[PDB]
């Protein structure tokens, strides 16, 4: 599943960390604000309104059954947006579930325009040239940058499984 | 791994300490198995972040934590 997926390569907080870009987080990557804030008056506030309920404490808190909520409603909003993009969706649809994860795993990481960047690798897929595809995604910054995880998802389209994941 | 203290103690405890625990512990791994590989890893840890490791290291029974060392760097 793509819960399993995404608590391996994201963690899990019940608690708000702040990113690598600076931005609040909580539970399974879940992006609270896409702003370099610390104040947790106002990150409270913001994911009160996100989880339905007052979030209190410096950091917020929230628990595992609001984490898991969160995650399946970014989880829905991001399989959304991916279908009806008209570069990526295309590319979706013609790949089998376990390829569709790998896309679905990117687009989590960096949105659904991050991964419309990738033309050569998204061309190969479509094409069905899967070394190809494999090749273009590792030769990325994003490899570079989370080399980890871009090696375990272009694994995926390399080889249209999971096991890269440990399926 | 799991490990009953470190898990939930990852998932609420503030930030700063959690990662220093996270990278002591893949430093140290790196550290006894694959020594040269350390400027790379610490080179991914500041540019792909620390926190996310917290599952797979101390909530997941079914990761060995031998293999966190691929886990930040990419397979072999
Ligand atoms: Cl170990």
């Amino acid at each position: 599943s793509m819960a399993e997926m995404l608590r391996r390569d994201e963690g899990l907080r019940l608690k708000v960390y702040w990113d690598t870009e600076g931005y609040p987080t909580i539970g399974i990557g879940h992006l609270i604000m896409k702003q370099p804030v610390r104040d947790m008056a106002q990150i409270n506030k913001v994911l009160s309104k996100q989880v339905g309920r007052e979030i209190t404490g410096n950091p917020g808190s929230i628990t595992m059954e609001e984490a898991t909520t969160l995650f399946e409603r970014d989880l829905a909003d991001m399989q959304r947006d991916i279908k009806s993009h008209s570069k990526v969706g295309p590319v979706w649809q013609a790949v089998n579930r376990s390829r569709q994860m790998a896309l679905e795993n990117m687009a989590f990481q960096m949105g659904v325009g991050g991964v419309a960047k990738f033309n050569t690798m998204l061309t190969a897929m479509l094409a069905g040239d899967w070394e190809k595809a494999y090749k273009a995604g590792r030769d990325s910054l994003w490899y570079q940058q989370t080399k980890g995880r871009a090696s375990r998802v272009t694994m995926i389209i390399l080889t249209g499984n999971l096991e890269s994941y440990g399926v | 791994g799991y490990d009953k203290d470190l898990c939930e103690w990852s998932m609420t405890a503030d930030q700063t300490e959690v990662e220093t625990q996270i990278e002591a512990d893949i430093m140290n791994i790196v550290k006894r198995d694959r020594p040269e590989m350390k400027a790379e890893v610490q080179k991914q840890l500041k540019s792909g972040g620390v926190m996310q490791y917290n599952y797979v290291l101390y909530c997941d029974k079914n990761f060995n934590n031998k293999n966190i060392i691929a886990e930040v760097v990419g397979e072999l």
